[PDB]
């Protein structure tokens, strides 16, 4: 169709503008990682819970690695 | 500080209007954005002050 | 997607190894996010963007504290995401502030 080509724009313009987002706000996650926690949030999210996740995940591949 | 201060206190002194008033405030704001470090242009200036204040916190260590 | 095939994703992602190598950091994130998968919170996506405005105001980064009400205009124009509340609280979390220089929007 060209309307479903209409989405996959509205989509891909959203995935860039949160990743001018992420380099506004100085954090370290990366465009590869974003795309995933924007996933987990199109379900719904604790993103108290998400957030800690990523803060014990960060601290097992600095602290053994 | 002092030389816009003065600016601010004369001009109040001397005044009978209050629209006037808000002419010696306003002006004293606008010395201080100018001299000092602030505005938009001075921002250059200030990024390498900032480098200074650093050296200063680094003989703390 | 479902979630839990989802949850393996993020932990390839943050971590360098793949699943296959460790269990435990996996264990862990499906552990937690199974649990607590609802919000504890509730939904202010308005408090979140003040929160980013107060930050960039912070950094003396008054022309990208404009700039984000125009990003976060857009986010809200396509809506292709169920809560925009979630992520904002997410990158905001994360924040850092050197309390220094300004950046440019890069067109």
């Amino acid at each position: 169709a060209a309307a479903a080509a209409a989405n996959l724009n509205a989509v891909r313009e959203t995935m860039d503008v949160l990743l001018e987002i992420s380099r506004i706000l100085n954090t370290g996650l990366d465009m590869e990682t974003l795309s995933i926690c924007v996933r987990l949030c199109e379900q719904g999210i604790n993103p108290e819970a998400l957030s800690s996740v990523i803060k014990e995940l960060r601290k097992a591949t600095e602290a053994l690695k | 500080l002092e030389c816009s201060w003065d600016e601010l206190w004369n001009k109040v002194q001397q005044a009978q209007d209050l629209d006037h008033i808000i002419a010696a405030h306003e002006v004293f704001l606008d010395t201080i954005i100018s001299r000092c470090l602030l505005d938009s242009d001075s921002r250059a200036l200030l990024n390498q002050l900032r480098a200074v204040f650093d050296q200063i916190i680094e003989l703390q260590n | 997607k479902s979630p839990n095939v989802l949850l393996q994703n993020l932990c390839c992602r943050i971590l360098g190894r793949s699943e296959a190598d460790v269990a435990q950091q996996f264990q862990y994130a499906v552990r937690v996010i199974g649990s607590n998968f609802a919000p504890t919170v509730e939904r202010d996506e308005f408090l979140v963007a003040e929160k980013i405005k107060k930050e960039l105001i912070r950094q003396r980064r008054e022309a990208d504290a404009a700039l984000f009400s125009e990003l976060h205009r857009k986010l809200h124009s396509q809506g292709v995401l169920k809560n925009k509340w979630s992520i904002l609280y997410l990158l905001l979390s994360l924040s850092e502030d050197p309390r220094r220089q300004p950046s440019k929007v890069s067109s």
